[PDB]
């Protein structure tokens, strides 16, 4: 309805005074052998309709900060840029489901290549993780055409084939 | 006559008339139990003043004790006057301000002013015709900063000309006795520059100096460093008690003592005082007790009056005298120290005779000084202020208490410009 607005005031000055390089899943997603990327959910229209208060950058490709508000000893408020280098920082808003794709790439060549790929599926209640492996890739009713599995589980065959 | 309502604020003001409401009584000779035995009658002339008559020839003080916050109550209560107060007249309350500003005027106040501005309004309409509002506190700590200005604020309110004297405590700009001490004194002289007659700025450095370098005393107690305000109190509202060839109105002093309606800061100064046994090596005369009264060790201000100007000042006699040496003991002041005073002001003293000494002495007097000397005090004391409130200090057990910033910004600058509009009449001009 109405948090404290300037909360955001200190997020938005940290925004303009510098660069930033966003990840989209439009580009090919290189190899490591060993990596952990991130995926968030989008903001719902019920924590809009409530005025829930960004929290995240995307400053980069392979990090992310968090606006943690904070508190002085003169109750004066501080932001905390929580600076994490990881290796791939993907954006809510960009969810073509091709990061499956994108992860799936480097591992769908180690089996067939003889080798032992694989994975884990980390995060919080809420945050969208069953809708980022189980499947499919609607948002609505999880309509059985997107099952995230078969977006390599096609390369099980396609790839074998 | 006239008559005086007797108030008092914080842990220091009713101690300080505690020992005080003795002497008044030992001064017409009345027990604990407030049956008369006096000598003469001539100190029943005046009984009307301070106390009123009860049922069976007993005189009750019209003192209101708002300040029994209840550890210092029973203490009264358990005192050697104990049973002479009208015990309904112990307006109190509970979980006191606890050298909180605003635990004293915004939080705590507000839940027990209703009950002490009624027991004003009692005593009040008891009396024949009011000036006197004797307001006895100090500055800095509780009760006597916060809950003793919001009486001031409205017993103004009420009682829109009639003469307002508050005989606040000052701080010490060395002895320390309180971590919060200026954020107590700029808000509570933030009051009392709007809404007081007069005041007497005491210290008890000064008093410190005088029991120990002048009566020569090894241990002074609280009770012997407040007698010596006590000796103040009962010197000034002697004339309007006993008869005087030259009287002296809380309103004759303040209507000489004060140039300007905000400058109404007041020294006093007491004499004789020595140690002895009983055989003591002087003689009292009128340019005895003259030299003594205008001694830089004898204020009880804290400062040195040759450092500043003596704007005015205010000799109150008593006892038998002679006017000539009264006269001209005042004129050979004003005359060998010339330099010292305001110059641009015709006669820079006045004189009040009273007829009658006190008990145990055969004379006595009671100075009286406003001087561009306290231009020192506040400076000591704004200066410790603006350190704390630069690094923001003690706020948040103020702003939680219903205070804000501004606030704080508008206290000091009402102090900062005494402090400057001394420096304008401490200069050659
Ligand atoms: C033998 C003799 O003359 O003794 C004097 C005495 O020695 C001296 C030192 C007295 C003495 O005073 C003190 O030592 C003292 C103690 C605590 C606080 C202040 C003073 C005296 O105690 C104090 C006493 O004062 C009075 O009697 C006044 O009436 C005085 N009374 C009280 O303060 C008082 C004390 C206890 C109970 C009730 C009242 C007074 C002053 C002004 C207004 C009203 C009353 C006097 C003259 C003396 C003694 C007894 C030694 C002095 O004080 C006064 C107030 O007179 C201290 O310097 C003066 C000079 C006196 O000569
Ligand atoms: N990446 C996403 N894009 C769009 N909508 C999403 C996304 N992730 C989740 N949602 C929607 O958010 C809602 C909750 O998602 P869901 O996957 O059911 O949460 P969950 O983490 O499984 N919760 P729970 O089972 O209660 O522990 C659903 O309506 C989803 O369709
Ligand atoms: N002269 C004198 N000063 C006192 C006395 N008691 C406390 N003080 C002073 O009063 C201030 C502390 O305030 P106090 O009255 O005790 O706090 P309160 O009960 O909250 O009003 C300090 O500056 C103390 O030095 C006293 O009996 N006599
Ligand atoms: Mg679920």
């Amino acid at each position: 309805g109405n948090p404290n607005w300037e909360t955001a005031q200190m997020i938005r000055e940290y925004q303009s005074t510098l660069e930033f390089v966003p990840l989209l899943d439009g580009q090919a997603v290189d190899d490591h052998q060993i990596t952990v990327c991130v995926r968030k959910r989008p903001i719902s229209r019920k924590e809009v309709n409530r005025k829930e208060i960004d929290v995240i950058s995307v400053p980069r490709k392979d990090m992310l900060i968090v606006h943690e508000p904070r508190s002085k000893v003169d109750l004066t408020k501080f932001l905390e840029n929580h600076k994490f280098r990881f290796d791939y920082a993907f954006n809510d808003t960009c969810d073509n489901a091709m990061v499956y794709k994108y992860t799936a790439k480097p591992l769908v060549k180690t089996i067939f290549e003889g080798g032992m790929a694989t994975c884990f599926a980390y995060g919080q209640t809420g945050s969208g993780k069953t809708h980022t492996m189980g499947g499919e890739f609607n948002g609505k009713v999880q309509d059985c055409k997107n099952g995230i599995y078969a977006m390599a589980a096609k390369d099980v065959f396609v790839t074998l084939n | 006559m006239r008559e005086i309502v007797h108030i008092q604020a914080g842990q220091c003001g009713n101690q300080i008339g505690a020992k005080f409401w003795e002497v008044i009584s030992d001064e017409h000779g009345i027990d604990p139990t407030g049956s008369y035995h006096g000598d003469s009658d001539l100190q029943l002339e005046r009984i009307n003043v301070y106390y009123n008559e009860a049922t069976g020839n007993k005189y009750v003080p019209r003192a209101i004790l708002v300040d029994l916050e209840p550890g210092t109550m029973d203490s009264v209560r358990s005192g050697p006057f104990g049973q002479i107060f009208r015990p309904d007249n112990f307006v109190f309350g509970q979980s006191g301000a606890g050298n909180n500003w605003a635990k004293g005027h915004y939080t705590e106040g507000a839940e027990l002013v209703d009950s002490v501005l009624d027991v004003v309004r009692k005593e009040s309409e008891s009396c024949d015709c009011l000036q006197g509002f004797q307001l006895t506190h100090s500055l800095g700590g509780g009760t006597g900063s916060g809950m003793g200005t919001l009486l001031i604020s409205k017993i103004r309110e009420e009682y829109p000309d009639r003469i307002m004297n508050t005989f606040s405590v000052m701080p010490s700009p060395k002895v320390s006795d309180t971590v919060v001490e200026p954020y107590n004194a700029t808000l509570s002289v933030h009051q009392l520059v709007e809404n007081t007659d007069e005041t007497y700025c005491i210290d008890n450095e000064a008093l410190y100096d005088i029991c120990f370098r002048t009566l020569k005393l090894t241990t002074p107690t609280y009770g012997d460093l407040n007698h010596l305000v006590s000796a103040t109190m009962s010197g000034v509202t002697t004339c309007l008690r006993f008869p005087g060839q030259l009287n002296a109105d809380l309103r004759k002093l303040a209507v000489n003592m004060v140039p300007f309606p905000r400058l109404h800061f007041f020294m006093p100064g007491f004499a004789p005082l020595t140690s002895r046994g009983s055989q003591q090596y002087r003689a009292l005369t009128v340019p005895e007790l003259t030299q003594q009264m205008f001694d830089s060790k004898n204020m009880m201000a804290a400062c040195d009056p040759r450092h500043g100007r003596y704007l005015t000042v205010a000799a109150i006699f008593r006892g038998r005298m002679s006017m000539k040496e009264v006269d001209e003991q005042m004129l050979n002041v004003q005359n060998k120290n010339s330099s010292y005073f305001v110059e641009w002001i015709p006669n820079n003293v006045k004189t009040a005779v009273c007829d009658i000494p006190p008990r145990g002495l055969k004379m006595s007097a009671t100075f009286i000084g406003n001087s561009t000397a306290i231009q020192e005090l506040f400076k000591r004391i704004s200066e410790q202020f603006t350190a704390m409130f630069r690094r923001k200090a003690f706020l948040h057990w103020y702003t939680g208490e219903g205070m804000d910033e501004m606030e704080f910004t508008e206290a000091e600058s009402n102090m900062n410009d005494l402090v400057s509009e001394y420096q304008q009449y401490q200069d050659a001009t």
